[PDB]
Parts: structure tokens; C-alpha cells; sequence
């Protein structure tokens, strides 16, 4: 599914991401824009031979099992296929686990590059939420 | 960024070493912490189990984490690195090259 921006903001809000670990909802929508361009099926190989899956481009070396990544740790305890659903639940719950330790939303490099230090409220403006 | 000091150090057998790490330029709270050692002449990096001779000090306000190593011998020569853990305390040296954690630049230890 390729989500619309406000459609995704709504889905993220119902899934409890607004102000999760102190990160306002706009952060999350902006992250998805620059990570997956709002495409739940985005699947991007890395040069270490891992893959990034889904709307938030979660990496198979650490977080999910795709069966093809040596050194794989499956820290979200899910198959990588769950991260490619039109239902964002598995992605959200994994991202909530990610963000609650380590480097926060710096776990999403596109968030660092395009979202951190901007008016992230732009990403939820114009939306009926 | 995680600032690790000292970068290099020489100690006598029987001394202790304390390495200090501070997480800077971050707007998030300090999470779980990890320590790694690669023994001289060994090539495998390994996690350090905290406790006993290895004493960690964490200060949440200053986002500082330090490790004391007691009772050094030549067997302790090598390189040491601190870093951020993930997923509620999971540590792995490969995190240091990942987008999910930061690590200090290392401490090269020589023990006389
Ligand atoms: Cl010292």
C-alpha cells in the first residue's frame, strides 16, 4: 500500500505514536516519508547483505528474521514479512521497541537528515485528526 | 556522539583503569550501555560482562557511563570500547557500525 500523508498520520496516531518517547506525531510521518516514501512494501538491500523492510525500513541484521542475513538477532521477534503488511501494526510495535532504547529516532537516518530540526508539524497540517 | 577517554593508556600490573564515556549532542535520555574488549594479538572483539572486577558507573543527568577494571595484568592489554545498547540492554560490537547505536572511539591499553 502506498499511504497518503494524512491517512498515515491518522494510522500512526491511533497506533499511539504521538509523543511516544517524547516524539510528536509529525516526526513519525516525516520519518516514513523519507524512509519508505509511504510505501508499506519498500524493501531495500544494504551492502552488508541485510535488508530494510517496510514503512519504517527496519533492518534484518538486528530486528527481524528474513532467513538470509547472517549475524541476524531478531530483536523484535517477528518475521521480516510482518513488516511488509498494509497493516502498520507490526512496524509500529517494532519501532516503539527500537525507540525506547539506543539512539531514539536517530535509528532512522532519514529522520536525522530531513526531519530532525524542522517544523515537523507540517506533516500533520491539513489532516482531520 | 559518545566521547571516550582516554584514547590510550599505559598501566603497571596491579593497577586499575577507569575509562570514561559521555553521550553528547543528544536530545534523548541515556539508555542501556555496553562495553567491548579486543585482546592484543586476538582479533575477536567480545562483550564485557559487567560486575566483579568490572565496575560501571552511570549518571543519567550527565549521560555519563564509566568502567573501572580492577587488578590489571598483561592479559588485559588490548583495545576497549564503550557504546549504547539497544532493545533494552542488548550488546554486540557490530552495533558500533550500525544506525541503531553510537560507540566511543576506543581506549588502547598497555599493561607493563
Ligand atoms: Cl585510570
Amino acid at each position: 500500500k502506498v499511504f497518503g500523508r494524512c491517512e498515515l498520520a491518522a494510522a500512526m496516531k491511533r497506533h499511539g505514536l504521538d509523543n511516544y518517547r517524547g516524539y510528536s506525531l509529525g516526526n513519525w510521518v516525516c520519518a516514513a516519508k523519507f524512509e519508505s516514501n509511504f510505501n508499506t512494501q519498500a524493501t531495500n538491500r544494504n551492502t552488508d547483505g541485510s535488508t530494510d523492510y517496510g514503512i519504517l525500513q527496519i533492518n534484518s541484521r538486528w530486528w527481524c528474521n528474513d532467513g538470509r542475513t547472517p549475524g541476524s538477532r531478531n530483536l523484535c521477534n517477528i518475521p521480516c514479512s510482518a513488516l511488509l503488511s498494509s497493516d502498520i501494526t507490526a512496524s509500529v510495535n517494532c519501532a516503539k521497541k527500537i525507540v525506547s532504547d539506543g539512539n531514539g529516532m536517530n535509528a532512522w537516518v532519514a529522520w536525522r537528515n530531513r526531519c530532525k530540526g524542522t517544523d515537523v508539524q507540517a506533516w500533520i497540517r491539513g489532516c482531520r485528526l | 556522539r559518545v566521547d571516550q577517554t582516554p584514547r590510550s593508556v599505559t598501566k603497571e600490573t596491579g593497577e586499575s583503569l577507569t575509562i570514561n564515556c559521555v553521550l553528547r549532542d543528544a536530545s534523548y535520555a541515556l539508555g542501556s550501555t555496553c562495553w567491548y574488549r579486543k585482546k592484543s594479538g586476538e582479533g575477536n572483539e567480545e562483550s564485557i560482562s559487567k560486575g566483579g572486577r568490572y565496575v560501571e558507573t552511570v549518571n543519567s543527568g550527565s549521560k555519563s557511563f564509566s568502567l573501572r577494571i580492577n587488578d590489571l595484568t598483561v592479559e588485559d592489554g588490548g583495545t576497549y570500547r564503550c557504546g549504547l545498547g539497544v532493545a533494552g540492554g542488548y550488546c554486540d560490537y557490530a552495533l558500533c557500525s550500525s544506525r541503531y547505536a553510537e560507540c566511543g572511539d576506543g581506549t588502547a591499553v598497555t599493561v607493563n
